[PDB]
């Protein structure tokens, strides 16, 4: 995800469903244990490496909204979930916990019904909180690398066919 | 005997499940940790008490008024964050309807008013259930679902706003009506409690089996009102906010109104709803029903 | 000496109010029954420990984070009714606002957004505080009445909800404001929590005395955030809803924004509010703001 010093406050960075369609497609190694198998349930961990420079403030807000019929569309409509307020000049990486806020004990890998009650747990987005700051003569551009991986209650059962004839 | 079939039995370690022979396969129980939810009335929710190496790492109604069914036991929850309670602005008696009990009404007919809902099974609902052509049609009301119909009633109350903000809820239900009739007036209606309300489910309800569900009868010989209470049901711990109906209210006729000669032709009837212990889970944007 | 008046110093039995001689009279305190509020923080209310026959009958900011007041004590309320708490989902940090901080504003410039209110005292407000008229004005709003401007910001907020729908409620409030600038950056914000803003007072908040009121100074020489929480004020134990703000926040600038050459003329600041144990008593119909 790319961050400039001319993106305003409430702008959109990047936002992804936490659904087979997504969570299995990422290239991670968790989305190829995802997509092995049918069923999952856990905390997962993203991890939000700043590889800006030391000169560089700013705030980006990380948002986890549980299921609902509609995802998120302004920022502020987003930060009434759960979310971390998160300034990149302290430590490199935010660790980030996307808590397991389910209605059933077991969520399908169905890539064909993503948005089904028992599939998906919600939206996890990011958003410019404060905007891209630093000395004249820096970098106008800070990337944020976005890691994924398995919290310690992660799980998964029921093996299917891998691959998958998807799309 | 012990029948010629095996229900399990079961088996392990090696007896029931060996390299030698077999026998059918059964599902043991999950022994979760959790928050103790999905049971109402008996919430009471509080903590419980990686388990792997990594390879980086070193006779009947209308007698009485008690529950349909008896309250269960609770279950520990999947989802580690603590519930909101609307407390007594939300757990409490509200008038849901007021409707109309005339004399035309046969054997069998469901009886709703402004706040209900045409549901014989066979209405093709229009998603969200909110939609105005879903409760206004050419013909009368029959049904009261909930919490479906309880949230249009009053979408300002306390219930509602958790309702409209929480994907998960979970409580029970009691449903009370009250028919003034005088010494001279005789009639029967029955308050059914119908669960997943489906095409069948409704026409039965209609017929003679239909007292297998909960049911109080509101006899007009002795009784001026009736209430009937229902636990919760659901096939999650908890329910998934504006899509789905655990309980249906149906108030409908076993004995026409027989009303005494030089009197009004029908007489009116005031519909309660009452949410029992409510909690609401997974708080995020507003997203009504 | 005891000066050479009286204060009290008081009486009783015939001492200091007898048919002989008198000294000035005083009130004693009240000692009642009742539920345990008032004082936010520490709300735990609880039940209390007639009485007459009848005739028919036989250094400083921005050092810490710390509350601008410690809290106080409870009291025993007048009211019977147990109230209904709004718990996590109220009690929460919202963004209040987003506003722009840019280098032409000068000493005491009071800052404020759309969510914001032109409140200097002498604008005349319109009965209720909700018309549209009280917050959109020709020049830019400065200040951000509590609960008004955040009852507006979230109208279905579960604290807004019962707001409008209890007569009385009860609760702090902790403000914070983030402004990211670089080492570069210079100048300095001032995080007022004014009560019972009126003329004279929010004047006075913009002078050099104005350091009596709660406050935190967000220098951007060290600091990108500064914290602020009051405890409950007014009155009476509980504040009338929609027609009383006991807290107002002013974000106003003391020392300009002093921004390096060929950068941007103005930073972008984000205010957030908090209300801090929330209790409601009085439920009946709905009564907005």
């Amino acid at each position: 995800v790319p961050w400039t010093m001319a993106d305003e406050p409430a702008e959109r960075l990047g936002i992804f469903p936490v659904s087979p369609s997504a969570i299995a497609g990422t290239g991670a190694p968790i989305s190829y244990v995802i997509s092995l198998f049918s069923q999952w349930r856990g905390e997962l961990a993203a991890h939000l490496l700043f590889t800006g420079s030391a000169q560089h403030y700013g705030r980006l807000v990380v948002c986890y909204t549980p299921a609902a019929p509609q995802p998120p569309s302004t920022m502020q409509e987003a930060m009434r979930g759960t979310y971390t307020v998160w300034d990149v000049n302290a430590a490199s990486t935010l660790e980030f916990t996307i808590p397991f806020i389910s209605n059933s004990y077991w969520k399908t890998v169905d890539v064909n019904n993503p948005d089904a009650l028992l599939s998906t747990t919600g939206y996890v987005s990011i958003w410019v909180q404060n905007p891209l700051v630093g000395p004249h003569t820096a970098p106008a551009s800070a990337l944020v690398q976005a890691f994924i991986s398995a919290g310690e209650s992660f799980n998964v059962r029921l093996m299917q066919n891998p691959a998958l004839t998807s799309q | 005997n012990n029948v010629t079939t095996d229900v399990g039995a079961n088996g392990w370690a090696p007896t029931v499940s060996t390299g030698l022979g077999d026998g059918p396969v059964s599902a043991s129980a999950d022994s979760l940790p959790g928050r103790s939810g999905g049971a109402s009335s008996e919430k009471t929710h509080t903590v419980s008490g990686s388990r792997f190496s990594k390879w980086w790492e070193p006779t009947g109604s209308t007698a009485p008024s008690l529950l349909a069914y008896p309250t269960a036991t609770p279950v520990p929850l999947p989802n580690p964050d603590e519930p909101s309670q609307p407390g007594p602005s939300g757990d409490r008696t509200w008038l849901l309807d007021t409707v109309t009990w005339s004399q035309e009404f046969t054997r069998g007919w469901n009886i709703a008013g402004s706040n209900g809902m045409q549901w014989t099974g066979l209405e093709s609902l229009i998603f969200p259930v909110s939609t105005d052509t879903n409760w206004t049609s050419t013909s009368s009301p029959t049904a009261y679902p909930l919490p479906f119909s309880f949230v249009r009633a009053y979408p300002d109350s306390s219930w509602a706003a958790m309702y409209n903000t929480h994907s998960m809820w979970n409580c029970g239900w009691r449903v009370q009506v009250t028919v003034n009739g005088s010494q001279f007036h005789a009639g029967a209606l029955i308050l059914y409690m119908v669960p997943e309300a489906t095409t069948h489910a409704i026409q039965t309800a209609r017929d003679n089996a239909g007292f297998v569900f909960p049911y109080v009868i509101l006899n007009l010989y002795e009784s001026n009102t009736a209430t009937i209470e229902v636990p919760y049901i659901s096939p999650t711990p908890n329910t998934s906010s504006g899509l789905h109906a655990p309980w249906t209210f149906y108030l409908q006729v076993l004995s026409p109104l027989n009303p005494p000669p030089s009197l009004p032709t029908s007489l009116s009837c005031s519909i309660y709803v009452t949410p029992v212990d409510s909690s609401f889970h997974g708080l995020r944007y507003l997203a009504p029903q």
